[PDB]
């Protein structure tokens, strides 16, 4: 981790270690007691919380979707991707390639809706949310054959219980997922652009499993996704442009910096 | 002797008078495949002498103004050699490279280049709800160019090319963790990065990504006096470096 | 088989896996190894500081 | 059963914590790894790495590659200052953006020293002198030469060897200093003069520019990770 | 599991691994190393997901009824089965006989009926899910003496709590539960044909316990199986055709697969 | 009692999950096994069984 | 701890220990066997209540804030200290540097709201407590993008379950906290005086992350401080005047006890 | 009388079983044992490959 | 999973209970102590201290 | 991994940390020492009573 710091004298000497060529891409390894005296100092600061399973390993809201005991929208569908949301996704690409296992969380919350029907007394809800991995049949509406789950991942929750949890697997077929791809899927090299299968994680589907009430309910599920695990390889400058769309990296054209005053000012504008 | 260098690859030889070392990749140096983490199971092609050797692309005049330049990596070499084919009747290969880029000028003339070696620079489009066309990213030997304004948003297939953002929305003054050396005019006129082959698979089909895209960037323009030479060229050379090839087809 | 480790301080804990898979365990918090070598200098030539840099 | 009993804490989602939870998918084997060029342990090895700084950013500057480049030039007699910055990474304009500005955008708290490479870019005809200084806090920045060495300084000379290295020392009161601004933790100011003058011969430019380089030693460390503000959104993508 | 690849050279030899005679009804061995020159390749692939018990041993619903707090269908019958939804009983069926332990789990909800009752307010439901082995008493109403449950297995749960499940041993007299039968119980070879006792488990039953509200409440259960500790024996073809009656293995004739437009053309129709 | 706190994931139902649930009859004795023919154990097995292929299947 | 009490007789001796001179700055050691006859007490006392990690370490209301699911006042905001209220407050400045480990639990409550909405059916409530370290984006309505926490310590409690509560470490940049400063922060020694950054630990921010009725509900989140792993350093003076501000040591001049009515009087007015 | 067994990778967990029947137990997830040759070559004569099936 | 049955006092929040809890930032190392002059570990040390008593305190 | 330690009495228990932050850990109560004579007697010279405290 952190170094210690050696005493150094006085130097009259046919040492150079403060000038370098910084033309050969090499970063100097000049301390502070090359160019100064110094005294010893004993350093018990350490590097821990820097380490890139600390750096990713917090869960971050990646989504959030919206579905009704009644009327249209009875599910919520969502393919599962951590580029919706900037802050994770942002955190994530100072790497080019990433290894990680998930860790989801969901946190479900119920609000009355208005309207005028007399006597509401909503039953407890029930809630089903469904992994479905890539391929595969996809419900088409709330009540068909897709929800019996025989074979596809799920998870039931009552109300006012603890958030439900699951781990999910690597699930890439590459040796690690890829934040950036320069290419194109056709041989061709035609159609869209940048997008690639190595990051295929199936889709996400959410509903109610009775209407409990006899007015309206509409639910809001939060999807949370924890890295944990991770491996990372190849580092790039962070993002400087806000993001456009999920799918791009497509952006407006940024300032270097914000401005100030002067080369000499000491302030910022 | 420390600014004397010579590298030999096949028939082609570089020799350098001012040279400011050579820098390897991520201290990982171009090997084979090795067999425990291959996946293909057929046996390589590897053509040796024949692929790896030193390839002259098309020079560029540097210019007061200049904003800069990118070349991108496999699809650089596509038309040249007998790399352009096996490349072309092989479905599979990986390789890494040794990139030259070669400018020199006289002790009156000032500048500074970049040269860097990104993998995956994966660039935007000036309309944002459209992503490039293949003929507004890939050259083929011949460079592609930035620009010091935006490109305006039309119904474009355009590249979003501005050296500031260098094409890709970051920080152009950041491109330094990226294996890199500079060519100051009062110091050297060559540079020397090797690449080792970075990808998240073992082989990869080669066209249709490109794995890796040099970039030559001015941050301090050209200049000289009355009387100098005004035609200053960069050349860049290329040599791939340990060349395998599996999947042998029709060609296409 | 419980494993015990030394925690974060300016003691120890223990630990029991439950779980058949291991992408259920905890994360791996106190992996402290670096080398930012890879980094800085990737040269080719030894570079000492103390001498020229070039020649 | 086993008799038990709940603590303050059950049923609460905290997320930052570290608990097992059973896989949705159970004997799913992974794919192997493969070695991959570059590997990233730590993010104090990507914070060891120099990065251009922009130190000019003057109204339009930041819209071109003149961000970059810090004039200086043959002028009338010396002492004559050619920049000034405050020590402040993760606040001041000149270093937010920078490299290791942006690994401390995410952190609370920074400790160790600073080193500032600095590379002559005039033709080879071109040479000169200049007083790379810092100043400790206390006393506002120097605004003279003579003020300017009375701190921390190297006189850098232009020859072949075309960089010079300011390493920046830690002195401070604290452990620690806030990567926000407050004045408790002020950081002192980094500024640099004409030793000597610019001098030509005829036929090479007189006008030459400077570019400048930052990262961190090996004595640096961060703590305490926060949301950067360097980033937004008003809607999903 | 997997197989590491062999490295080989070119031959010229009297060996004739590709031909081969398929009529002799054993598959060829052949590995790719015969025909054409490989690589030596190690592989770390494993074929721990194709286990028949990971294939089958995960919850699949396969069935839900309804029954009422108010007015008829009081309570809710079924004879226990995995044949009456198609994709559990599709899995079963790529084997004749089959061996495991059920783990039951029930997932019950309540929804609020439409009324005129003023001021309802619901107590919390409690449910009892009576398990009757074969044989033996069947409640015939709300309040029999039959739910007393002196001996036969029951659960009761209160909502808002986690689903009951209950382990259920291999019951079949029989030493293999059957999912073919080509024959009759009959001597006479009459009456209905593919019925057999070797795949009787009882029948099960669900009533509310309390009327909580002045007002309707209709609950739903759904019943979930997951087999475990498994043995099968003698693979069948899987099932073509859809499934038309749960006792019967009756089908419309269907096509062998879906078509295309040449015997050369490289797409689907 | 002992001191507990409950984490994330309690009281849900997921379906691919392990845990030992009691039995509803317990003491039961199972019948005994007998060898029968062509055990299966894994899906590979009955993977590598050739199948003829229906190649042609343009309309009729 | 305590000590034992030993015997003594008579004495006639030129041993003077009950003279002493208090004019040089030490408490004299004098014990009651000195200055009379005394007989031997096995005393079995303990000083085991008076530990500083005894004295200190007791949840303490520090603060209390309100916020609604409808109208204005969405979030509640604290800037942390334990200078809000007076208990807690007067108990650490019983010393000048002290150093310890938060231990934060918070008692969320909800209060329905008079109002003229008929048939009103609240969901349970989700409420989002969200610690954001000194520095970065700070929510300026409910539904920013900085409830994402992607890098902020967060909980999420739904309501009717245990208190949350969660640890936090020693947060200064200094060695130990401060209670006092006889400073400016300011090089001129201008400005706010007493301020100082070693105290600093950032701002909490709590919302609902539902409305689950369609009346208004308004809710109030109470914060808990406890105090461990304490060590304390330089005694000082209880305070004898009543607080008047959380920043400042601003006091009324304060009579230095109560009153009576001699100096020989043996009760209090 | 606790089992410790390995987990699935690309460690060791603990388990104890709490009840008196076997059939409460947890899934046999890890029984990875297999014979493809009763399915494949069936044949009463055994068939080398690099010699005719039939003479 | 393991039969547990909760006791009397779960769920409330007793303000003298001693329980661990988990940390809301994790890794994180705090700063070096240094020896400060004059710590003080019991209340008893400085109870034992002379003060001036305000024996006189009728009216002004 | 577990500590067993004295109860306050006028026996024993047992504890585990679970947790891999010593900021986590519970209470320390039990920690008796003290030293008043930093604050009583902080004279260069040493006092000894049944002696002046000024000759
Ligand atoms: O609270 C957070 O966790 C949370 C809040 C905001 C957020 N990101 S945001 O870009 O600020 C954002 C802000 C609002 C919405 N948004 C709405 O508020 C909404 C209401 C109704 C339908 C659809 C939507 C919807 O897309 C989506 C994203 C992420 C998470
Ligand atoms: C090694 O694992 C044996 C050491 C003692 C184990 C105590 C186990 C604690 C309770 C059981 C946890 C089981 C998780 C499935
Ligand atoms: C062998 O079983 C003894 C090993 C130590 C057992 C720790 C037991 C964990 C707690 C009890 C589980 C009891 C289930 C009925
Ligand atoms: C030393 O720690 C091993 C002694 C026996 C440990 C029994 C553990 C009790 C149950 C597990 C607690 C685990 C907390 C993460």
């Amino acid at each position: 981790r952190v170094a210690d710091t050696v005493g150094t004298g006085p130097t009259n000497s046919e040492a150079i270690p403060a000038l370098t060529a910084a033309e050969t891409g090499h970063t100097s390894q000049v301390v502070p007691g090359d160019t100064m005296q110094t005294r010893h100092v004993k350093n018990y600061h350490s590097r821990s919380e820097s380490t890139i399973e600390n750096f990713l390993c917090r869960s971050a809201c990646v989504y959030f979707t919206e579905y009704k005991n009644s009327g249209a929208k009875r599910y919520a569908e969502w393919v599962l991707t951590p580029r919706q949301a900037a802050q994770l996704r942002r955190k994530l690409e100072f790497f080019t390639y990433v290894r990680f296992d998930l860790e989801l969380t969901f946190v479900i919350t119920s609000t009355q809706q208005p309207s005028t029907t007399q006597n509401q007394d909503a039953q407890i809800l029930t809630h089903q949310i469904m992994y479905v991995p890539p391929g595969g049949p996809v419900p088409d509406k709330v009540d068909s054959y897709v929800w019996q789950t025989s074979t596809n991942p799920s998870v039931f929750w009552t109300e006012g219980n603890a958030p439900p949890r699951m781990s999910i697997p690597f699930l890439s077929i590459g040796n690690a997922y890829s934040n950036f791809y320069d290419g194109w899927s056709e041989f061709s090299r035609n159609g869209v652009y940048g997008i690639n299968t190595l990051n295929n994680m199936g889709t996400l589907y959410a509903r109610h499993v009775n209407a409990g009430s006899t007015g309206p309910i509409k639910s809001t599920i939060r999807i949370y996704f924890k890295p944990k695990h991770v491996k990372a390889w190849i580092p790039r400058p962070p993002r400087l442009c806000q993001y456009e769309k999920a799918k791009n990296v497509n952006f407006q054209p940024s300032g270097v910096t914000t401005t100030r005053q002067s080369i000499t000012t000491m302030t910022n504008t | 002797s420390d600014r004397a260098r010579s590298i030999t690859l096949g028939n082609s030889t570089i020799t350098t008078q001012e040279c400011a070392n050579v820098v390897v990749g991520y201290g990982v140096w171009p090997d084979y495949l090795k067999d425990s983490e291959a996946t293909a199971e057929d046996q390589p092609t590897q053509p040796d002498v024949a692929t790896c050797r030193f390839y002259t692309l098309d020079s560029v005049q540097w210019q007061k103004t200049s904003p800069g330049w990118w070349w991108k990596l496999p699809d650089a070499l596509s038309n040249l050699g007998l790399f352009g084919q096996n490349m072309q009747y092989h479905y599979l290969g990986r390789t890494g490279y040794t990139v030259h880029v070669q400018c020199n000028a006289s002790k009156f003339h000032q500048g500074c280049l970049l040269v860097v070696c990104v993998p995956e620079a994966e660039m935007g489009c000036a309309t944002l709800d459209n992503t490039p066309s293949s003929a507004e990213l890939l050259g083929g030997d011949t460079a592609k160019e930035f620009a010091d304004k935006p490109v305006a948003s039309g119904s474009n297939k355009l590249v979003q090319r501005v050296v500031y953002n260098a094409g890709m929305g970051v920080g152009v003054g950041n491109l330094t963790i990226f294996p890199h050396q500079w060519i100051n005019l009062r110091t050297n006129n060559s540079a020397t990065i090797v690449m080792p082959y970075t990808n998240s698979v073992p082989m990869d089909n080669m066209f249709r990504h490109n794995n890796v895209t040099l970039m030559v960037i001015p941050f301090v323009p050209l200049d000289y006096c009355p009387g100098s030479t005004t035609y200053v060229p960069i050349t860049v050379t290329i040599a791939p470096m340990c060349a395998e090839y599996n999947g042998l087809r029709l060609a296409g | 088989g419980a494993q015990v480790s030394t925690q974060k301080t300016g003691i120890h804990y223990t630990n029991i896996n439950y779980y058949k898979d291991a992408a259920s365990n905890s994360a791996n918090r106190q992996d402290f190894t670096q080398d930012p070598g890879k980094f800085t200098e990737p040269v080719k030539d030894i570079m000492i500081k103390s001498l020229p840099a070039l020649n | 059963g086993l008799p038990t009993m709940n603590t303050p804490g059950s049923c609460q989602f905290l997320t930052s914590d570290d608990f097992q939870s059973p896989s949705a998918m159970p004997q799913y084997d992974v794919t192997p790894e493969m070695r991959i060029p570059g590997e990233v342990k730590n993010l104090m090895e990507i914070a060891e790495v120099d990065s251009v700084v922009p130190v000019q950013n003057v109204g339009e500057k930041v819209n071109s590659m003149e961000a970059y480049q810090i004039p200086v030039r043959s002028n009338e007699g010396s002492g004559t200052q050619v920049f000034g910055f405050p020590l402040q990474p993760g606040y001041s304009s000149v270093f937010s953006r920078t490299l290791l500005g942006e690994i401390l955008n995410y952190y609370t708290h920074w400790s160790g020293s600073i080193k500032l490479t600095f590379m002559f870019c005039g033709s080879a005809m071109a040479t000169g002198k200049f007083l790379l200084a810092y100043s400790p806090p206390g006393a506002g920045a120097p605004t003279k030469r003579v003020d300017a060495m009375l701190g921390t300084h190297v006189i850098w000379d232009v020859g072949l060897q075309s960089s010079c290295v300011l390493c920046i020392p830690w002195i401070s009161q604290t452990h620690y200093r806030f990567v926000a601004s407050d004045e408790y933790t002020a950081g002192g100011f980094i500024t640099c003069w004409y030793q000597t003058n610019i001098v030509v011969p005829a036929d090479a430019q007189s006008s030459c520019y400077i570019m400048c380089f930052v990262s961190a030693c090996n004595d640096f460390s961060v703590r305490l990770l926060k949301d950067t503000p360097f980033i937004s959104q008003q809607n999903f993508f």
